[PDB]
């Protein structure tokens, strides 16, 4: 077929945040990065003033401000995942605000292994060069000494082929990089000087040939001290020529440090963040010697408080810290002079909604209005939540544990959620929870009592997951019941359906027994619950010999996948599950969809297998299959012939049954009829619409909290839009001067093919926001048709979301 | 070549075989038509086509060429699907070939990697170690709709250790270069060294990804735990547990008889339902110290291998059996999965 | 000599015994 994609919710997760002077030399700006979108604020003494929020045809991977010789205000270097590199400047004609691309180019190298620690992009303190570490063994060098409008670069060879982290050093004569690398004999810190004259490296000021085994962060101390702070799992070490000051703060050995921001321009206070929301301050204790020089007396570490799990940190001013988060909400926090009752200098002074990651969702008409709200399993760990999204307004239900699957049971006016809680083995000989939370604090609770299975030298500190079924009220969003599953039992599927001639509507939960020793899951359980007098009771459990990866109601029966078997189940008069038929495949049935009597099966590797339940026979019959190996994360039935899916990397794709029933080999194979680079990582596909020329409505959530709609198009429509897209691409200006077609082109790790059978509604809809002079230019000469009739057509499309 | 090219390649005529990439086939070319081709080949691409018999096969590249008749030695490189077949007058056969696909994939967590976490992915160079390995390489599984242990079942490096550990119950021996480090290479070694029949082999060769192929080989090693007479199919010879390695060599090395016949010979502790033919001998006993007695199926008298019996009384084991891959059929005492 | 199998090395009393063995290889 032909399909149309449109953004219903921009990405909300923050992936990077820099503080500089982009709008004018006298303004403190905060630039924030959310995958495709750039956001530019001004830091007032009252808070954050919005200024401009732009869209890039790329995924922002390097975002850094810098001020080269002969520049009034800072400039912005962005580097995208598809290796697009630009330098941007701000420009406001009194009222008109544009982000002009001063330089651009694709820095990709025809050959080269992508480095494991990923794209690193640094800028020399004297803005002499931009450093790029894209591929193991090489180092690209964009000279800034002159107008490198085209970002002409050169690739210095580098013998250390596993560099962890690398930064330019301060206070040194010739440009110097400082890097942590690993080889057979360990992890080591080395420097080199960058000779542009000679276009290769020369010896460096200093080296240390055995540093902390898991050293990961290199922080370049600024000019006053000079040097670098190496951060690792247990030690925070400082290196400069002959100075070597190393500490092991007990406080930091609870979680791993992943963030740092420099607070004072002289660099004697650094903020540090771990993966559990602890916020640390590292203070460089300085020694003011009489000779005029200064030495580093001591390194101290202080625990300030707890915030959203931080992806990036920047201090702003007046004690306000921005926290960029991807697992939870981003926030402004005020750091006070004294501590609090517990001891947190921190106090949350704002928050910003983040629906990412969207692990599961469902569409539901709570007000019986014919509209439809969307309820999401959002975030992870302490940031976990339900988000309720209506036409958009958002209500967040904090859960303080990870929601994994959600379903609506309309009969009882409640939601079923499968949730996990981390607990940690306790010195009393059990496990302790890390904090109160949904399962912990639910009005009523229950604990499974199965005895279907039988299974002390663990580790005090080892963490354990406790899986629960939550029953949340659809009006108060309160946790009514919390059922705790079996120990060592990992819940996977959730379903709310009435089955057989039974009138009760039930909660069906598919699980799997996991043990650290056994790789493949050899045993599981379909349980049947029913919620009634405020309590969840267990109706029947069918102990299976595998992992129930998916359950779907299948026209009154229950279609379950057990490992590589698609099993069909019926509800008996005696309230138990009987096995109608089995279907044994050569893949694992991770994904299961049904339209009518069709069955869609897929695994993690874009293996697709179309079954069908022959009703008179009461067995399944293979209709078609395709193997185009690649990682697949999600998959959905568009119509009885077309199928939609998300695969690596951040691509969508559609294949259809050979409608051309020609020969056996042909009819039993699915052709690839659509390829599109989305930019998000789809986690769940949900048939539905949030409203009420296009046919269909499939909504999707992603890891970055972006919500999407897909709708199927008409051969005529698709062609017409196709032209629009290109027509527009001439007038709509790219931010890195990036070609819409490059950006949308399907992109694997080792392949890149041009998109097909998809219309970028995001661009299409931009037609209504352009100038009526320009509008006419994009409509020039086609039936030519005026603007005013095309302004109508787009309006219809805006209505789908 | 190119992963999905349509190339033309000459076919060694009488040669007939399943050639696993990275296997070497020794060839002696005497018919004049044949030696001609070898000549051209060796001057050109040095690659001919080994067919499966059947529309599949493998390319074989020559790395040794001695004219005495022409004597050659080729390595298998790429698998293909036959498109056409020119049986030219000469007697040689040209072939339109479609190179089957070796899909190489990134890490499962490559796309879902949290930037902040990217500087911990390098790990510093035992049950506990692999527990931590999974807890750290798949930490970002919480951002998806699947759990960590699922991703381990598709993680090449885990799959490979899983395979090594089993293969070690068959040969307390090496663990280094003993096996390759590239999933693709390792996948192909396992296939040529498992006690499987040619059909199982052909399946692995038709699998498109090294990851899918490791999962398969694991499934073979976990489900086809019984080895039967390929010929009558109604005779279990030996069971997985009884596999061992007599010397460093391995558990099913290739041995040569005085007549150039080669024998992939799986050594096992005990075999059953076999009748012994003749009196033991020692001539060319591949395992010096034991004597050999020919062994065959008690039902169809098809050749299964030999029974080795110790000459001395020192030696352990006193008896063992050698079974030749071509006689055996793996069986499940249920399909194989990708 | 005439009664040993080239392939497995078996030895029969008779050169017919050897042919009925040669089947079991093909
Ligand atoms: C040199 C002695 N003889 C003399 C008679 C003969 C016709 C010329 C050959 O008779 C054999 C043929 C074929 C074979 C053998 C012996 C011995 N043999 C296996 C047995 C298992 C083992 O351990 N090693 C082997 O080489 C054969 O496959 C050679
Ligand atoms: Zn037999
Ligand atoms: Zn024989």
């Amino acid at each position: 077929s032909y399909n149309y994609v449109v953004t219903a919710q921009k990405p909300t997760a923050v992936n990077g945040c820099v503080t500089g002077h982009f709008t004018s030399a006298e303004d403190l700006n905060l630039l924030i990065a959310k995958n495709t979108r750039l956001e530019i604020y001004v830091v007032t003494a009252e808070g954050l003033r919005p200024v401009k929020e732009v869209g890039m045809y790329g995924k922002i991977a390097v975002m850094e401000l810098f001020r080269p010789k002969g520049e009034s205000k800072d400039l912005l270097f962005i580097l995208t995942a598809k290796y697009n590199a630009c330098i941007l400047e701000y420009k406001q004609s009194g009222e008109s605000i544009d982000i002009i691309t001063r330089a651009h180019g694709n820095v990709q190298d025809r050959i080269g292994r992508p480095s494991e620690t990923g794209i690193i992009g640094i800028i020399d303190p004297e803005c002499r060069m931009i450093g790029l570490r894209l591929y193991d063994g090489l180092f690209k060098v964009i000279p800034l000494d002159r107008d490198n409008k085209e970002l002409k670069a050169f690739n210095i060879r580098l013998e250390e082929l596993h560099v962890i982290d690398v930064k330019f050093l301060y206070g040194c004569q010739a440009p110097t990089i400082c890097f942590v690398y690993q080889d057979p004999q360990g992890r080591h810190v080395k420097t080199y000087e960058v000779s542009l004259r000679e276009k290769e490296f020369n010896k460096g000021p200093w080296k240390q040939e055995n540093v902390e085994a898991e050293a990961s962060m290199v922080i370049a101390v600024p000019e006053p001290f000079g040097g670098a702070i190496i951060i690792g799992q247990e030690s925070i070490t400082y290196h400069n020529g002959d100075k070597y000051l190393a500490i092991a703060p007990p406080i930091i050995k609870q979680s791993t440090i992943v963030c740092h921001n420099r607070v004072d321009p002289n660099g004697s206070r650094y903020l540090l963040g771990d993966m559990e929301g602890r916020l640390f301050m590292l203070l460089l204790e300085k020694e003011e010697q009489m000779d005029g020089t200064v030495t580093l007396k001591d390194l101290r570490v202080e625990l300030l408080g707890e915030t959203s799990i931080a992806e990036c940190l920047t201090y702003l001013d007046n004690g306000v810290v921005f926290v960029g988060s991807r697992l939870g909400d981003s926030q402004l926090v005020k750091l006070n002079v004294d501590s609090n009752e517990q001891g947190s200098y921190v106090v949350a002074m704002e928050t910003f909604t983040n629906l990412g990651p969207i692990v599961d969702m469902c569409v539901v008409d709570l007000e019986r209005q014919g509209q439809g709200q969307l309820v999401t399993c959002s975030g992870a760990f302490k940031e976990g939540s339900l988000r309720i999204i209506r036409n958009l307004h958002i209500r967040t239900v904090p859960l303080y544990e990870s929601p994994r699957k959600i379903c609506y049971q309309e009969v009882s006016q409640c939601f079923g959620v499968l949730s996990s809680r981390i607990e940690v083995q306790d010195t009393s000989g059990g496990t302790t929870a890390l904090r109160p939370s949904a399962s912990t604090q639910a009005l009523s609770s229950s604990v499974s009592s199965s005895k279907l299975f039988s299974s002390h030298e663990t580790s005090f500190g080892e963490e354990v997951e406790v899986h629960n079924l939550l029953i949340i009220d659809q009006h108060t969003f309160e946790v009514l019941h919390a059922h705790q599953f079996l120990q060592n039992e990992y819940a996977l599927s959730l379903v709310s359906c009435k089955l057989g001639k039974d009138p009760n509507t039930y909660f069906i939960v598919g699980t799997a027994m996991v043990y650290p020793e056994e790789a493949e899951p050899k045993q599981g359980r379909i349980v049947v619950f029913q919620y009634s007098d405020g309590k969840l009771q267990t109706v029947a459990e069918k102990e299976v010999k595998g992992a129930v990866y998916s359950m779907v109601e299948f026209n009154g029966k229950l279609l379950a996948s057990i490992n590589s078997t698609v099993r069909l189940y019926e509800w008996t008069t005696e309230k138990e599950l009987r096995t109608e038929c089995n279907h044994y495949n050569n893949i694992m049935a991770l994904y299961l969809k049904t339209k009518g009597d069709f069955i869609l099966v897929g695994d993690l590797m874009r293996s697709v297998l179309l079954l069908a339940y022959k009703p008179m026979e009461g067995n399944f019959e293979e209709i078609a299959r395709d193997f185009n190996p690649n990682w697949m994360s999600a998959v959905e039935i568009l119509d009885d012939d077309n199928f939609l899916g998300a695969e690596n990397a951040f691509n969508l794709f559609v294949c259809q049954k050979d409608s051309a029933a020609t020969t056996d080999e042909e009819r039993q194979h699915l052709q690839e009829v659509g390829l599109f680079h989305l930019g998000e990582f789809v986690n769940v596909f949900c048939h539905g619409s949030l409203v009420m020329p296009t046919q269909g409505s499939v909504l999707f959530g992603t890891v970055n909290g972006m919500i999407g709609l897909v709708t199927s198009l008409s051969e005529s429509w698709y062609n017409l839009l196709l032209d629009m897209q290109n027509r527009l691409n001439k007038v709509i200006k790219s931010v890195g001067k990036i070609e819409h077609s490059f950006w949308r082109s399907f992109h694997t790790e080792r392949k890149t093919e041009p998109a097909t059978g998809f219309i970028d509604g995001d661009l299409i809809e931009s037609f209504l926001d352009i100038s009526r002079p320009k509008m006419q230019e994009v409509v020039a000469n086609l039936q030519e048709a005026t603007a005013d009739d095309l302004i109508k057509v787009v309006e219809e499309l805006t209505r789908i979301h | 070549h190119d992963d999905d090219s349509c190339q033309v390649i000459p076919v060694l005529p009488q040669v007939m075989m399943i050639l696993i990439p990275g296997q070497t086939l020794p060839l002696q070319l005497f018919h004049p038509q044949e030696v001609s081709m070898v000549r051209n080949l060796i001057q050109k691409d040095r690659t001919f086509a080994v067919l499966a018999y059947a529309q599949f096969g493998t390319t074989a590249e020559i790395y040794a060429y001695r004219e005495e008749i022409v004597k050659v030695k080729a390595i298998g490189r790429q698998r293909f699907k036959v498109l056409e077949l020119r049986t030219q007058s000469d007697g040689i056969q040209q072939a339109k070939v479609q190179i089957l696909p070796e899909c190489v994939l990134p890490s499962t967590m490559s796309a879902v990697q949290l930037e902040s976490l990217n500087k911990c992915q390098i790990f510093p160079s035992s049950y506990k170690w692999w527990q931590k390995y999974q807890k750290r390489k798949f930490h970002c599984a919480n951002l998806t709709s699947w759990p960590r242990w699922l991703y381990s079942l598709y993680d090449a490096e885990t799959l490979m250790d899983r395979i090594k550990k089993q293969l070690r119950e068959w040969d307390e021996n090496l663990k280094d270069d003993s096996l390759p480090s590239n999933p693709i290479d390792f996948s192909y070694r396992v296939a040529a060294c498992l006690p499987i029949d040619d059909v199982l082999r052909i399946q692995l060769l038709k699998i498109g990804s090294a990851i899918q192929r490791l999962r398969c080989e694991l499934d073979i090693m976990n489900k086809c735990t019984s080895l039967c007479c390929k010929q009558c199919q109604e005779t279990e010879i030996t069971t997985k547990n009884e596999i061992f390695s007599l010397s460093l060599c391995g558990p099913m090395a290739a041995y040569v008889n005085p007549h150039g016949y080669v024998h992939e010979t799986l050594t096992v502790y005990k075999a059953c339902n076999l009748n012994l033919i003749g009196r033991p001998s020692t001539e060319h006993s591949w395992f010096p110290g034991y004597a050999w007695t020919v062994a065959q199926c008690k039902i169809c008298a098809s050749h299964i291998g030999w029974k080795f019996t110790a000459t001395k009384k020192d030696m352990s084991p006193q008896k063992f059996w050698g079974l030749t891959r071509s006689a055996l059929l793996p069986t499940i005492p249920v399909i194989l999965c990708l | 000599s005439l009664t040993t199998c080239e392939v497995c090395g078996a030895c029969f009393e008779t050169r017919k015994g050897l042919s009925s063995h040669a089947r079991s290889h093909l």
